[PDB]
């Protein structure tokens, strides 16, 4: 008695039609504003063709419960066209991102043992603390020359070289310099084209690669650029680390980052490894830096969250002597209003599973190989979901009341290929938040909503302000 | 740990301890009885993250493969 698949709400059958409507209603970047529209519109589950690709998009928790529920052992997201047309076309090798089944499974686990296994990851403390550190060290000088005894500005352009130094440490255990006041101009490039590629990917979204090649050539163009510089930087970033290990051929006791460990003791190649490489460090730099700046805007935003994280932190240093390992234990509030942010702001738009099996959802039948999508922006902000949803509150996520938080802490996705720097980006955002609130108060001069644009990434609409006074 | 117990002894559980013992995913996931439950150190913060989203959940349940 499950429904078919055709009676799934939806605007209709022709997705080149749906494409039309999406761009002039709404458009390409407001694509989160299409999500949270369509619920209203159909209901808690619809389908939707846009060009070639149709899916299911669901917002209730309990239907993504049942959704992850059937998952396979080999899980298969929707696949970015243009960034797959770029790596086959020009023959670049593929990391985790790209691969599937056993050959997606081969590196995940051999990335997991370096990058989310405690044992591995308990070795990123100093080398995130060091950078985070640094990244005060900015701050004090930049109050300092402005004679104020504060000092306003947009900080996007140093949090983008804030992530990129952490990701960059963890991974080759060197210092990169970008928090330096003279700046490698050669690593600007590189996280320069990351924001380009994002945001290029754009044009090319719902359209398949003989399309965008003939009505988004400019585009393309400059796609194919970025991805050039990203790949580039990162093969001579990796080749020199490979050399110069076997020029200073010590077996070194202390740990040396994540390329070490893999290039000493792993059942990956070596074009493996410097394949996912060069994912990690793309994924690492505009990911941690936006979700850091939404974390401030809530803080500033919210002044009474802002003491209480800030008094959490400080009890937490002194139970903690000092120490950093022992003191991210003691900071559940910090860890909880992490996970509101990303509740609020979160990068990934929706979440994406192609179904093995035939899926009964809301009694609807639906077939094996469709693609599903729970729409995560907009499930954090529907109020059956969450009390005030627009209201930032930490404490949500420690309710007792263990049927507030099921199926809702979703920003990086789930199970066997949830984000593979979960552990890295969760680590990099606790220490850096502990050194900020040790250090300043975080304020908005003429604060105003800001509001969020589909970058491929979801990202601030519009420049962030802050004003910081040392504390 | 458990997961290695299940590993080497070979049981049966489809797909079961999937990440490979790396708290990445929560396939390994497993009820205690009440004496054995307490006899067990304090649960990270990212173990109490996975078993949020585990299905089937229970206030005596552990990663089996956190689990020395
Ligand atoms: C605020 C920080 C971040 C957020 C919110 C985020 C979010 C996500 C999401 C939602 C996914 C898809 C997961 C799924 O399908 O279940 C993902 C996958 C992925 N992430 Fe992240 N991510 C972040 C940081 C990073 C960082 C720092 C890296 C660099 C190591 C990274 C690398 C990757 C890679 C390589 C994948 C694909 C993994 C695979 O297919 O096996 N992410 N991330
Ligand atoms: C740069 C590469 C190597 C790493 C990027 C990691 C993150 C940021 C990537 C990996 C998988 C990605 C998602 C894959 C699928 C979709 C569905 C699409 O309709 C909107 C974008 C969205 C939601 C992507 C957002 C960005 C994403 C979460
Ligand atoms: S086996 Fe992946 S969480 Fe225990």
């Amino acid at each position: 008695s499950p429904r078919p698949f055709n009676e799934i709400p939806s605007p209709g059958d022709n997705g080149w039609l749906n494409l039309y409507h999406f761009w002039r209603e709404t458009g390409t970047h407001k694509v989160h504003l299409h999500h949270v529209q369509n619920f209203q519109k159909y209901g808690p589950i619809y389908r939707e063709k846009l060009g070639n690709v149709e899916s299911v998009y669901v917002i209730d928790p309990e239907d993504v419960a049942l959704l992850f529920k059937s998952e396979g052992p080999n899980p298969e997201r929707f696949l970015i066209p243009p960034w797959v047309a770029y790596h086959q076309y020009y023959q670049r090798p593929i990391g985790v991102l790209l691969k599937k089944s056993a050959a997606w499974k081969k590196d995940r686990v051999a990335l997991n043992q370096e990058v989310m296994a405690p044992e591995a990851t308990k070795n990123f403390l100093p080398l995130l603390d060091a950078v985070s550190r640094d990244f005060v060290s900015v701050l004090h000088r930049r109050i300092k020359k402005a004679g104020s005894g504060n000092y306003s500005g947009d900080i996007s352009d140093d949090l983008f070289r804030f992530a990129f130094e952490s990701i960059t440490n963890v991974i080759f255990g060197e210092r990169q310099g970008m928090l330096e006041e003279v700046v490698n101009p050669e690593a600007q490039r590189f996280i320069d084209a990351i924001y380009q590629m994002f945001h290029t990917s754009v044009p090319m979204l719902n359209l398949p690669p003989d399309l965008f090649r003939l009505f988004r050539t400019k585009t393309w163009k400059d796609h194919v650029a970025a991805w050039d510089v990203i790949f580039s930087k990162a093969d001579i970033y990796t080749q020199n680390f490979y050399w110069e290990l076997r020029q200073k051929g010590s077996v070194h006791h202390d740990y040396r980052g994540i390329l070490y460990r893999l290039l000493g003791d792993s059942k990956m190649s070596f074009e493996d490894i410097k394949a996912n490489v060069t994912e990690m460090l793309a994924g690492g730099v505009d990911t941690t830096s936006m979700t850091l700046q939404w974390h401030l805007y809530e803080m500033a935003r919210n002044l009474k969250v802002q003491d209480m994280l800030r008094a959490e932190v400080l009890a937490a240093r002194h139970q903690a002597q000092g120490d950093m390992a022992t003191m991210l234990q003691l900071v559940p509030l910090l860890k909880a209003s992490i996970k509101e942010t990303l509740r609020l702001h979160p990068i990934s738009v929706t979440l994406q599973r192609y179904l093995v099996n035939d899926l009964v959802l809301r009694d609807y039948m639906i077939p094996a190989k469709t693609l599903v999508q729970v729409a995560i922006y907009a499930l954090g902000r529907e109020p059956t979901f969450f009390f005030d949803p627009e209201n930032f509150d930490p404490t949500r996520w420690l309710s007792k009341d263990k049927n507030i938080t099921y199926f809702r802490n979703l920003g990086f996705g789930w199970g066997v290929r949830q984000c593979l720097g979960r552990r890295i980006a969760e680590l990099e955002m606790t220490i850096f938040l502990i050194n900020m609130l040790e250090n300043f108060r975080v304020e908005i001069q003429h604060l105003s909503d800001v509001g969020t644009t589909f970058n491929l990434i979801l990202m601030p609409e519009k420049p962030i302000s802050f004003t910081f006074w040392p504390f | 740990s458990l997961l290695d117990v299940v590993v080497e002894n070979n049981l049966d559980i489809d797909g079961f301890g999937a990440c490979e013992g790396t708290l990445a995913c929560s396939t390994c996931h497993l009820i205690f009885e009440d004496h054995i439950y307490e006899k067990l150190d304090a649960i990270t913060d990212e173990e109490n993250d996975m078993l949020d989203l585990a299905y089937g959940l229970t206030d005596r349940s552990r990663l089996g493969c956190q689990i020395c």
